[PDB]
């Protein structure tokens, strides 16, 4: 609790990994008690090796009529590049290379230590793929913010509520509408979570040294590297709400409405005609409230889905998917 | 991104410039194609601006410096033909303000 | 390289506005990447500024800045963002030489 | 904010070096600001392990007139242990895994890199080739200084010349040339450079100590040992020369002149034989100026048809090659 | 390139700071001319052969 | 259209002078006389190996200028007979070519 | 040459002890046969002398010593048998003279 945050896998791990009296050490596997969330989505190498420079249009007027033999005068069209880049992460483990022989096997701690690790490593991606701009970088999302246009452009993913409480340390959520398509840049060099490699064979080092100059060990380093993007804006829809308050008030009545989610179903549609995927966002605690409100009368849940196998989506018919998007964030973002 | 050059914060305090501490940037060399970057959050009131100088491994010689007023959130860009040294930033100036200054390199950019 | 837009003479006369000139740089978009251009040569006398501006074709928001001291010869470089018209230069002041040459943007490089 | 005066690759490497339109490599390649030297030498290994030692001899005095019966006694030469040291150098270099490969491709990178380091690397040896011997080792030359002799042995080698200043170190520069096979002896290794070698694993990093470090890297280094010969205190010339003054007086003119380029060749053999070549050497400047003084001679030339006298590569002949010398020292000469 | 310093000796342990190489790019750009040519084709052919005409 | 390339800049070698009347003094004489060129010739070469070949330009009066001049220096010459030397066109050999530069650069070596 | 054992500086004020420094220096062995070195810079006046030790980590035995006069670059040579540590040099005394010190190990003459 005071020295230290445990700096190596001692003796603990070896206990509790386990063997437990196998048969081969790793008793295949175990679980992670851990929230999910799908990602999903797709990756794309960018130009060149960091940012991606798009495109867009903005502005392309007009054609004219033929009065006569009158074609007289000529038209032209701009546009201008955007996009933003990417930021690294990556993590390395160690172990003592004489104590993986417990039974003798690497594949027990390499094999389960690349498989959890990966599920922690995407645990914090989700957990930034939502958030981040002043920071050490990456990467970018709050950046649909202001609540008026002109300060940018909100209007078309700012639907909104009519309250959002922000007194103190709350709160509120949001729910979320978007398509993919627009995907993620990662540069020329693989998108995979690799590592998957093993620079090992010796070691160096303890904490210098502690005058002691250490031992062989087990070393491996993970990378991760991804950075979404935005090939268009005219997609994706969010609304600031509610939050937990005015949506108890509804059993399924009125206080809250829950009219707003067509809106989301009706502020996109821009091509994106096709396409692929696309998608619809919801947390946990709102996906549940949202069925407590839709099924107890008035609005109809048109259809469900025995979607791609995997499993049941529903409505409509695109799938719904389960975020970590939490609970509690602030206003701001309201419209 | 990343480590040499710049990092916050500094951090700006009331009445006080942020040439510091930067030593050294090199000196020598000169410039003239690709970017920089600047800027931080939470401020509180009013008129600031940044500069740059450059030298012989101290003090002091021309400038190109730059002008903004109060809000949240910002950045500029690049720069011309300079020596070598760069002890910029000095910000500046007045009102009572003391929170976070910025840090340079690659975008950046909105979405 | 090249027109579309502007040209000297512009040319700032003995110690004047710097509005000048007419035709063309329009008046819808965004911009943040890419270069610009400004230099000259033949002066005589004294302190200059230069500065840029828009909005919806006339009034009267938005600058970045620039200044400049006594030599026959210089240039710095580029903008950041805008709104969009971009009138400007905007030199100025005191004194009067003439024939004092300009000529705003776009490529063009030195060395 | 950043704090320090930048060891390894920062960005701003990778970003002029660049790759636009694509690609590998710089035009081969990159090109400019490094002066050119010789040596372009002989080399040995010297038994020991170290030293060399050979001997020379101290006077060999003296036989006496016989008086027909008494004074003779037993006549002694006597000699004397010599050789001595040297020393090793070199630098390396990191990178980041990632940032090298951000754009993608090391290979022409590093390729860049050695090559830079070994034109810097012979400037380095050539640079104390000639200067130092008062610090912390290797190694040893301009014990030639003294002016007169009976101080020390000098003299005869040092030819010499007059003017500079006593009380003005400006500026004046010198000449050289020697013999050799009087050779540069090395350890028991390969000559010179011989980098050479390829290492991938991890850093090596943050210092003080440094709160930590852990980050993979692509790296490598290279070395050099090397040590001059004396073998004899002779076959070797010093000049002190001009100064700018009278060397732009010389265009033809004849008060502080070229005069000494005979003298010191004629200062050698006794013998002593040894053993196959010799060379004179330059610092640039005094070689065109030599060039362009030599051509007007009321005396030895009258060419053809037509001049400058394509450059000067005899006299008489022992070809002369150029290296890097300075145009600022010390007097110290003739007396 | 911008320098190229420096090594400095080893003492058979003493080795401690790495060093580097740098650059800086530097270019400039270029530029085109050119008017036009006429002739009235009639005229050309009076008198005849005009492809001599247009060679000189 | 065209754009020189510097590429590597060492190749270079350039002179200041005369004007034409200095170079009468040393019509035959030896005082300022043109011999300058070897210092030119051997402040370039490195390597910085390449490209191939070289040649050195003049204006025309100044290439016959050098002729005159170059053939009757107190020196080294031998001519046996006749003069006045056959053409030039060597030193060393590096062809010569002519070029149409302007009679007139002033002083502009340094203002 | 070299890294353990010691280096300079110690150094050198206008009055100083000379007990120091650097151990590792190793507390056991004996020894007959080769070399050891110590020289540097600029003396000022007169009075100085080297010593050496052993034990194990403090006190008190044992000597071999040399002295020296004033002048620019020295040294002596090398040690004989010794109980082990060699606290050695220990120098002394007066004089003003910061000048850095000294160090050893293997030599290494003079041509």
């Amino acid at each position: 609790m005071a020295l230290i945050g445990q700096t190596l896998p001692s003796l603990l791990d070896i206990y509790n990994r386990t063997d437990k009296n196998g048969r081969i050490a790793r008793i295949v596997e175990q679980l992670a008690k851990t929230n999910d969330i799908l990602t999903d989505a797709i990756y794309v190498p960018c130009n060149d090796g960091s940012k991606h420079k798009t495109t867009i249009r903005a502005g392309i007027p007009e054609p004219v009529w033929r009065r006569y033999n009158q074609g007289v005068q000529p038209t032209k069209t701009q546009t201008v590049p955007v996009t933003d880049t990417t930021g690294m992460l990556y993590d390395l483990g160690f172990v003592d290379k004489a104590l993986a022989d417990r039974s003798n096997n690497a594949a027990a701690f390499r094999v389960s230590e690349n498989m959890g690790k990966l599920q922690g490593f995407n645990n914090k991606v989700a957990r930034y793929s939502i958030y981040g701009n002043t920071d050490a970088e990456p990467e970018a999302f709050m950046g649909l913010a202001p609540r008026f246009n002109t300060l940018s452009t909100s209007k078309a993913a700012s639907a909104e509520n009519v309250f959002s409480a922000g007194g103190s340390g709350s709160t509120n959520t949001s729910i979320w509408f978007m398509s993919w398509g627009e995907n993620t840049a990662h540069m020329i060099y693989p998108e995979g979570m690799v590592a998957g490699f093993q620079h090992e064979d010796l070691g160096d080092d303890l904490v210098s040294d502690g005058n002691g100059g250490q031992f062989r060990a087990y070393r491996d380093e993970f990378k991760w590297d991804i950075g979404l993007s935005v090939r268009d804006w005219r997609s994706i829809s969010r609304i600031c709400n509610i939050d937990v308050t005015t949506l108890t008030k509804d059993a399924s009545t009125g206080a809250d409405l829950i009219s707003m989610m067509v809106d989301a179903y009706y502020a996109r549609d821009v091509a994106m005609l096709g396409d692929g995927k696309e998608v619809i966002y919801a947390n946990k605690t709102i996906h549940a409230w949202l069925h407590k409100q839709a099924m107890n009368a008035k609005n109809v849940n048109l259809t469900i889905e025995e979607y791609g196998g995997k499993k049941i989506v529903s409505f409509l018919g695109i799938p719904i998917r389960r975020v970590d998007a939490i609970l509690n964030t602030e206003s701001a973002v309201t419209a | 991104m990343k480590t040499v050059n710049m990092k916050t914060g500094t951090d700006s305090f009331v009445g006080e410039d942020g040439k510091p501490e930067t030593k050294d940037q090199y000196p020598w060399g000169l410039r003239i194609t690709l970017d920089n970057e600047s800027l931080q959050r939470l401020g509180l009131n009013a008129k600031s601006l940044p500069a740059v100088g450059d030298s012989v491994s101290v003090m002091a010689m021309a400038n190109v410096c730059s002008v903004s007023t109060r809000t949240t959130d910002h950045g500029e860009d690049n720069y011309v033909e300079l020596q070598i040294t760069d002890i910029g930033l000095a910000p500046q100036k007045r009102d009572d303000a003391k929170e976070l200054k910025d840090a340079f390199y690659p975008d950046g950019e909105d979405d």
